[PDB]
C-alpha cells in the first residue's frame, strides 16, 4: 500500500470518532410526545424547560432526556411514525379540562411498530377538570357513564376508558393526573422510564 | 475395601457392593436427561436464535460447560461398572478427571455470573455494565474460562490410575489427610458461588418488591425463577459439601487406622456426588421454563 | 483564505540547535497530514519530514533522522539538533489530507530561511533548462528508478511549478489529474516509469522551474527540476 | 374554491388525454430489444471472473 | 355547476380508460414468453459496510460507482469507498431524523432531508479541508421523502405536503413546484436524459412531469396502496414502481398502461425500493420481510434472492457501470452483492 495508507489512518481516526460519539449518545434516553391537539403537551414540556420535529430535552438524576413533540407534521403518521421505534417509551397526554384524543389512542397504542413499546399516560388538567365535573356532568362526554358525578370516580372512569384499548399484552399503561403546576413531572417520566427499563433488562436476560 | 499408601500419605477407598447397584442407573439418568435438554439446548443457541447480547453470552457459556459435564458421565458410567477397574488407561483417565473437575468448577462460575448479570441489570439498571459490547463479554467469558482451566489443570500433572487389588483406580476424591488444593477448590466453589447467588438473588427480589411492581403476572413470573435458581444449586451442591465435610470430621477425630468407618459415608459421597450432575441434568430451569423464545420454540 | 506562515529563521552555529514553527490558518488543520520540504540555497527541493493527522506515523529523510524531530492549536514544530554546513535551506511548510480522489502537497507556505556559520526511488529530469516564449508550446519530461503504476491502478507522480520568489504550486497529481485553479493549458502524460507535463500555449506566467516527484512510497524524491526560461 | 378545483381537475385530464399512444406490442417489444442488445453489457446477469470483477 | 365539472372530470377518465384499453393488443408476458429466462442469479456479499450505529435509510452511489454516501437516523451522512470498504468522510447532520440523501452526478456535492422539512447540500471540496453545508432549502410543508440532483446547481425534491419541487441551489428557491397528487409523493426518480421524471404518490398513482415546463404530462395508476419506491428502466422509456401492496409493477411511457406484474403467493410484505439492473433485463427489490428478490424482468418470475440482512432493506442501488448493487437494512449494516 502507497499513499492508500494514510488513507486507511484517516479511516480508522473517523471510525473512532463514530464510535466516541455513539457511546456518548447511547446514554440518552429518547421519549416519543404526543396528544391531540392543544392537549397540554406544551405545559409539562415547559416544566421541564428548553414546522418538522420539535425536539426538547433536559437532564435528571444522570439522565438525559430527549423528548420528540412529534406533531408540528402536517402529514399523515403511518409514513414516517417508524422513525420512532427505537424509543424508550411514548409519553401521551390528554386535557381531561376538553375527546379524539381517545381515538389517537386507540390507533397508536395499537400500532404495529409499538406493540412492543409501552405509554405514559398523563391526565392533564385534573383542577379544571374537578371544576368542570362540578358545573356539568361527565356524562356529555361519555353518555355511557354509569356513576356518580364526582372527582374521583368520574376521573378513574376516564383513566380506565383509555386503559381499555390496548390489546397486546406485553405493555403496561403508566397513568399520571397532573395538575399543571406540579414539578413532580419529571420524577414521574423518569421512575416510569426506570421501570420501564429493568422490565426491559428482564425481557433481554430472559427471565420475563 | 481396605486401605491405601499414595502420594506419600495414608489413604483409603472402598468398592463396596451398593454402588454398582445404584450409582450407574442414577448417573445414566444424569446422563440423558443432561443430554436430551442441554443439547437441545445449544441446538437452539445457536439456530433458533439469531443475536446476542451479553446476557445471552454468559447463558451460552453455563451450557457449553453443561455439555461437556455431560460428555464426561458414560466413561464414568462404565467406570463404576467396573468397580472401579479404568480400562481407558493413562491419558483418558487425566483427561477425564480434568474436564469434569473443571466442568464443575465452570457451570458453578457461569451461574455465578448469570446471578451478578441479574443483579445489575434488575438492581443498578443504568450502570455501564448493563451496556457492554459483546466482544466485552466475550473477553470476559474467556478470562472466565481461563480461571476454571487454570485452578485445575493440575489434574492433567498428576499420576493416574493408581493401582491396587484387581482394581485400577481413575479418581480423585479418595480418603486422605493431604489437603491437596482439589479439595479447597471443592469446598470453595460451593461456599463463595452461594454467597454470591443467596446475596444477588435476595437484592433482586427485594428491588422488585419496593419497586411495587411485583404485582405484575410476569414479573411474579422473574421473582419465582430468581428464586428457584438458588434452590436448585443449594440442593445439588449442598449434600456432597456436607459429606466431605464429614469425610474431614472424621479424619480430624479418628484418623485412617480404622477404615471401616468410613465405608458407608464414602458411599454417601459418590451418591451425592451426582448431585453435582444433577446441577448439570437440571439446567433447563436456566433456558426453557422462562423466556418467551423457549415455549415458542 | 487558506494560509501557512513559518519562523524562526536566521543564522545559527554549527552542532547547534533550532526549532522553526509553522503557523496554519483558514483551514481544518487537525484533518490534514503536514509535511516540511526544505530548498538549499541554489538548488531543488528535497523533502525532511511528515506528520499524519492524529500524529499517528511520522517519517524522516536517510540523512535527518533523529536529529530532527517533527511534532504539532493550529501549530507545526521541526526542532533540529547538530546542525551541519548542509542544513541550510529555505524551509517551506506543506499541507496535505489524503483520501480517495483527494490532493496531496496542494498548498505550500512562504517558508523560512535557515542559515550556518540506494534502495529509494532515484529520479531525474533530463533538461536543466528550456528556452521558450509565449504563444509556444513545449513539454517537460521525468523518469524514474522503478515504475510508479501501482497495483491498485494509481501513478504517483506529482508535478510543481516554483514561479521565481514563490513558494511551490502544485499543478498535476498523480501524473494525469489537474489541481484546482490551476489553468487548463496544463496537462500530465506518460505512463509507468517515463512521465511529461505538456504545455499548451504558453504564457509568461508559466516561466520558472518545474519540479516532478514521487509519493509512491518514503523517502519522497523530487526531481532536479528544469527551467523553463523566457527566449 | 371547489368550482376552482374541479376546473383544474378537468383541465388537467383534458390535457393529458389527448396524448399519443402506441399499441402495447411495440411498447413492450422494444424494451425485448433493449435488453437483448445490452445483455453483453451487464455484469449481473452474466458473472463477472474474478480477474475482471474489482469487488474481489 | 359543480356537479358538471364533475361528471365532465369522470367522462374524460372513461375516455382514457377507453383509449388506453383499446391499445392493449398483447401483453408484455404474451410477447416475450419465447425470451430464454434469465436463471438462477447467483450473488455473494462481497463486502459489508460496519459503521453505522442505527437504522440506514437511505444510500446512493457517485457517477464513479465507487463512492457511496448512506444515511442513518444516528445522524450521520458517511461516504464510503466500495472497493476498499474505507470510510472517506463522516458528515454530522444538523438533526438526526434524515430520510434521503443524494450524491451529484459530478461527485461535488452531497444532499440531505428528512423530518424537518429542510433539505441541506453539503459540499465536499471545500477548500478548508472540511465538508459544511453550502446551503440550506427550505419551503416545504412536510419531511422531504426523496431528492435527487439535475445537475450540481439544481436539485428536485418530494414531499409529504403533496408537492415535489425544483429549487435553484444558488438562490435557494423554488423555480418550480409541482402539484398535483392527493397524498404524500413518497418516491421519486430522474429520468437519464433529466427532461422529465415521475414520483410515486402515498395515493397509489404515480405521475410524470416535465422539469422545464412544469407540468404533469402523464398519471398511471392500479395499485391499491402507497408506492414505497420507484425508478426508470435504464431506456427511460419504461419505469417500475414497488407498493405496499407487496408488488411492483412496469409502467410503459408511450403506451400509458402497466405492462406486467412482480408478485407471488408468499409474498406478503411491502416493497422498499426497487431498481434495475444496467441492461433492464434484471429488476431488484427490496422487501420488509428482510429479503430481496431479483425479478426477471420480461419473463416476470423469480430470478433468486440476495437475503443477507436481519432486518428490513431500507434502500437498494445498481452501481452505473452495473458491477454491483448495494443494500442497506435497519440493522444498520449496508452490504455490496455481486
Ligand atoms: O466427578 C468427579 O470429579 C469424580 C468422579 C469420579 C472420581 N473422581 C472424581
Amino acid at each position: 500500500s502507497a499513499e492508500e495508507r494514510a488513507a486507511l489512518e484517516r479511516s480508522k481516526a473517523i471510525e473512532k470518532n463514530l464510535k466516541e460519539d455513539g457511546i456518548s449518545a447511547a446514554k440518552d434516553v429518547k421519549l416519543l410526545l404526543l396528544g391531540a391537539d392543544n392537549s397540554g403537551k406544551s405545559t409539562i414540556v415547559k416544566q421541564m424547560k428548553i414546522t418538522g420535529i420539535v425536539e426538547t430535552h433536559f437532564t435528571f438524576k444522570n439522565l438525559h432526556f430527549r423528548l420528540f413533540d412529534v406533531g408540528g407534521q402536517r402529514s399523515e403518521r403511518k409514513k414516517w411514525i417508524h422513525c420512532f421505534e427505537d424509543v424508550t417509551a411514548i409519553i401521551f397526554c390528554v386535557d381531561l379540562s376538553d375527546h379524539e384524543s381517545l381515538m389517537l389512542f386507540d390507533s397508536i397504542c395499537n400500532n404495529k411498530f409499538f406493540i412492543d413499546t409501552s405509554i405514559i399516560l398523563f391526565l392533564n388538567k385534573k383542577d379544571l377538570f374537578g371544576e368542570k365535573i362540578k358545573k356539568s356532568p361527565l356524562t356529555i362526554c361519555f353518555p355511557e357513564y354509569t356513576g356518580p358525578n364526582t372527582y374521583e370516580d368520574a376521573a378513574a372512569y376516564i383513566q380506565a376508558q383509555f386503559e381499555s384499548k390496548n390489546r397486546s399484552p406485553n405493555k403496561e399503561i403508566y397513568c399520571h393526573m397532573t395538575c399543571a403546576t406540579d414539578t413532580n413531572n419529571a420524577q414521574v417520566i423518569f421512575d416510569a422510564v426506570t421501570d420501564i427499563i429493568i422490565a426491559n433488562n428482564l425481557r433481554g436476560c430472559g427471565l420475563y | 475395601d481396605h486401605f491405601l499408601e499414595i502420594d506419600k500419605k495414608n489413604c483409603c477407598v472402598f468398592r463396596d457392593d451398593f454402588i454398582v447397584k445404584v450409582l450407574p442407573p442414577v448417573l445414566g439418568l444424569e446422563f440423558i436427561f443432561g443430554l436430551l435438554g442441554n443439547g437441545l439446548a445449544l441446538w437452539i443457541f445457536c439456530f433458533h436464535l439469531k443475536s446476542w447480547k451479553s446476557s445471552r453470552i454468559f447463558l451460552f457459556n453455563l451450557a457449553v460447560a453443561d455439555f461437556l459435564l455431560i460428555i464426561c458421565l458414560p466413561f464414568l458410567m462404565d467406570n463404576y461398572v467396573r468397580r472401579w477397574d479404568w480400562k481407558f488407561g493413562d491419558i483418558p483417565c487425566r483427561l477425564m478427571l480434568f474436564m469434569l473437575a473443571m466442568n464443575r468448577q465452570g457451570s458453578i462460575i457461569f451461574l455465578t455470573v448469570v446471578a451478578v448479570d441479574r443483579y445489575f441489570r434488575v438492581v443498578h439498571p443504568h450502570h455501564a455494565l448493563n451496556k457492554i459490547s459483546n466482544r466485552t463479554a466475550a473477553i470476559i467469558s474467556c478470562l472466565l474460562w481461563g480461571i476454571t482451566i487454570g485452578l485445575t489443570v493440575h489434574l492433567l500433572k498428576k499420576k493416574m490410575p493408581i493401582q491396587n487389588g484387581g482394581a485400577n483406580l481413575c479418581s480423585s476424591f479418595s480418603i486422605c489427610h493431604t489437603f491437596q488444593w482439589h479439595e479447597a477448590m471443592f469446598l470453595l466453589e460451593f461456599f463463595l458461588p452461594l454467597g454470591i447467588i443467596l446475596f444477588c438473588s435476595a437484592r433482586i427480589i427485594w428491588s422488585l418488591r419496593q419497586r411495587q411492581m411485583d404485582r405484575h403476572a410476569k414479573i411474579k413470573r422473574a421473582i419465582t425463577f430468581i428464586m428457584v435458581v438458588a434452590i436448585v444449586f443449594v440442593i445439588c451442591f449442598l449434600p456432597s459439601v456436607v459429606v466431605r465435610i464429614r469425610i474431614f470430621w472424621l479424619l480430624h477425630t479418628s484418623g485412617t487406622q480404622n477404615c471401616e468407618v468410613y465405608r458407608s459415608v464414602d458411599l454417601a459421597f459418590f451418591i451425592t456426588l451426582s448431585f453435582t450432575y444433577m446441577n448439570s441434568m437440571l439446567d433447563p430451569v436456566v433456558y426453557y421454563f422462562s423466556s418467551p423464545s423457549f415455549p415458542n420454540f | 483564505d487558506v494560509q501557512l506562515v513559518e519562523s524562526g529563521g536566521g543564522l545559527v552555529q554549527p552542532g547547534g540547535s533550532r526549532k522553526l514553527s509553522c503557523s496554519a490558518s483558514g483551514f481544518a488543520f487537525s484533518s490534514f497530514g503536514m509535511h516540511w520540504v526544505r530548498q538549499a540555497p541554489e538548488k531543488g527541493l528535497e523533502w525532511v519530514a511528515y506528520i499524519s493527522s492524529g500524529s499517528g506515523t511520522i517519517y524522516y529523510a536517510d540523512t535527518v533522522k533523529g536529529r530532527f524531530t517533527i511534532s504539532r492549536k493550529n501549530t507545526l514544530f521541526l526542532q533540529m539538533t547538530s546542525l551541519r554546513s548542509e542544513d541550510t535551506a529555505m524551509y517551506y511548510c506543506v499541507r496535505s489530507i489524503y483520501y480517495y480522489g483527494s490532493s496531496p502537497f496542494d498548498f505550500w507556505g512562504q517558508g523560512t530561511t535557515l542559515t550556518v556559520s540506494g534502495s529509494d526511488i532515484v529520479m531525474t529530469q533530463a533538461t536543466s533548462s528550456v528556452p521558450v516564449t509565449p504563444g509556444e508550446s513545449v513539454s517537460i519530461s521525468c523518469r524514474s528508478s522503478k515504475s510508479l503504476l501501482h497495483s491498485n491502478g494509481n501513478t504517483y507522480l506529482y508535478w510543481f511549478l516554483q514561479r521565481p520568489g514563490q513558494s511551490p504550486q502544485l499543478l498535476i497529481y498523480r501524473m494525469s489529474n489537474l489541481a484546482s485553479g490551476v489553468p487548463d493549458r496544463f496537462s500530465g502524460s506518460g505512463s509507468g516509469t517515463a512521465f511529461t507535463l505538456t504545455i499548451s500555449r504558453l504564457e509568461a506566467e508559466d516561466v520558472g522551474v518545474y519540479y516532478c516527484m514521487q509519493h509512491l512510497e518514503y523517502p519522497l524524491t523530487f526531481g532536479a527540476g528544469t527551467k523553463l526560461e523566457l527566449k | 374554491a371547489s368550482i376552482a378545483q374541479a376546473r383544474k381537475l378537468v383541465e388537467q385530464l383534458k390535457m393529458e388525454a389527448n396524448i399519443d399512444r402506441i399499441k402495447v406490442s411495440k411498447a413492450a417489444a422494444d424494451l425485448m430489444a433493449y435488453c437483448e442488445a445490452h445483455a453483453k453489457e451487464d455484469p449481473l446477469l452474466t458473472p463477472v471472473p474474478a480477474s475482471e470483477n474489482p469487488f474481489r | 355547476e359543480l356537479d358538471q365539472l364533475r361528471q365532465e372530470a369522470e367522462q374524460l377518465k372513461n375516455q382514457i380508460r377507453d383509449a388506453r384499453k383499446a391499445c392493449a393488443d398483447a401483453t408484455l408476458s404474451q410477447i416475450t414468453n419465447n425470451i430464454d429466462p434469465v436463471g438462477r442469479i447467483q450473488m455473494r456479499t462481497r463486502r459489508t459496510l460496519r459503521g453505522h450505529l442505527a437504522k440506514i435509510y437511505a444510500m446512493h452511489w457517485g457517477t464513479d460507482s465507487r463512492l457511496l454516501v448512506s444515511a442513518s437516523q444516528d445522524g450521520k451522512l458517511i461516504i464510503w469507498d466500495s472497493y476498499t470498504t474505507n470510510k472517506v468522510h463522516a458528515i454530522p447532520l444538523r438533526s438526526s431524523w434524515v430520510m434521503t440523501c443524494a450524491y451529484a452526478p459530478s461527485g461535488n456535492y452531497v444532499a440531505c432531508g428528512g423530518l424537518d422539512n429542510i433539505c441541506s447540500i453539503y459540499n465536499l471540496k471545500t477548500r478548508e479541508g472540511n465538508v459544511r453545508v453550502s446551503r440550506e432549502l427550505a419551503g416545504h410543508t412536510g419531511y422531504l421523502s426523496c431528492c435527487r440532483f439535475l445537475d450540481d446547481n439544481q436539485i428536485v425534491t418530494s414531499s409529504g405536503d403533496t408537492t415535489c419541487a425544483l429549487w435553484d441551489i444558488e438562490t435557494g428557491q423554488q423555480t418550480t413546484t409541482f402539484t398535483g397528487h392527493t397524498g404524500d409523493v413518497m418516491s421519486l426518480s430522474l429520468a437519464p436524459d433529466t427532461r422529465l421524471f415521475v414520483s410515486g404518490a402515498c395515493d397509489a398513482s404515480a405521475k410524470l412531469w416535465d422539469v422545464r415546463e412544469g407540468m404533469c404530462r402523464q398519471t398511471f395508476t392500479g395499485h391499491e396502496s402507497d408506492i414505497n419506491a420507484i425508478c426508470f428502466f435504464p431506456n427511460g422509456n419504461a419505469f417500475a414502481t414497488g407498493s405496499d401492496d407487496a408488488t411492483c409493477r412496469l409502467f410503459d411511457l408511450r403506451a400509458d398502461q402497466e405492462l406486467m406484474t412482480y408478485s407471488h403467493d408468499n409474498i406478503i410484505c411491502g416493497i422498499t425500493s426497487v431498481s434495475f439492473s444496467k441492461s433492464g433485463r434484471l429488476l431488484l427489490a427490496g422487501y420488509d420481510d428482510f429479503n430481496c428478490n431479483v425479478w426477471d424482468a420480461l419473463k416476470a418470475d423469480r430470478a433468486g434472492v440476495l437475503a443477507g440482512h436481519d432486518n428490513r432493506v431500507s434502500c437498494l442501488g445498481v452501481t452505473d457501470d452495473g458491477m454491483a448493487v448495494a443494500t442497506g437494512s435497519w440493522d444498520s449494516f449496508l452490504k455490496i452483492w455481486n
